[PDB]
RNA sequence: UCUCGAGCCCUAGACAGCCGGGAGGUGAGCUUAGAAGCAGCUACCCUCUAAGAAAAGCGUAACAGCUUACCGGCCGAGGUU
């Protein structure tokens, strides 16, 4: 559950608002 | 293209040579608009997009050689 | 080779392998005719960024070149101490 991992998603899903696991993460959500 | 940082600081420092130690030895000064032009003749050399970060580069040369600024 | 225990990592993809990336200021400053990761001394900073040392090991007369770190992909289940 490392947190640098929790953190790419949020700033992914930053961008997005305006690796691969963690970008389907993002999209997901 | 354009001249070397290393140069291009030696030259409105007004010094030749730098310091045995880095920030431990300051030999020369460089008022902030100093660096305000360094950071645009290296426009090119350069891979920040605003004058800020280019001066970050510029800026990390002199405290490493003993060049304070003001 | 068998058995038992502890710590840590892992399907948000671990360990290994293979493929791709390993970039700019800048060949840092000093020393030096020259030294550019890698003779030595000192410092060891910031841009772009998913990464990428002021460079860990070879290599060079010095470059070049070959790789490590670091990041990404393929793969898919335990791995490591």
């Amino acid at each position: 559950i490392p947190e640098w991992k929790q953190e790419e998603v949020d700033a992914i899903v930053e961008m997005i608002e305006s690796r691969n696991t963690l970008l389907e993460r993002a999209l997901d959500d | 293209g354009v001249p070397p940082t290393a140069e291009l600081i030696k030259d409105e420092a007004g010094f030749e040579t730098g310091s045995g130690e880095p920030q431990e030895d300051f030999v020369a000064d460089l008022s902030v608009d100093q660096v305000k032009q360094i950071a645009e003749q290296k426009h090119p050399d350069l891979l920040s997009y605003d004058l800020t970060n280019a001066a970050k580069e510029v800026v990390g040369t002199c405290t490493s050689l003993g060049v304070t600024i003001e």
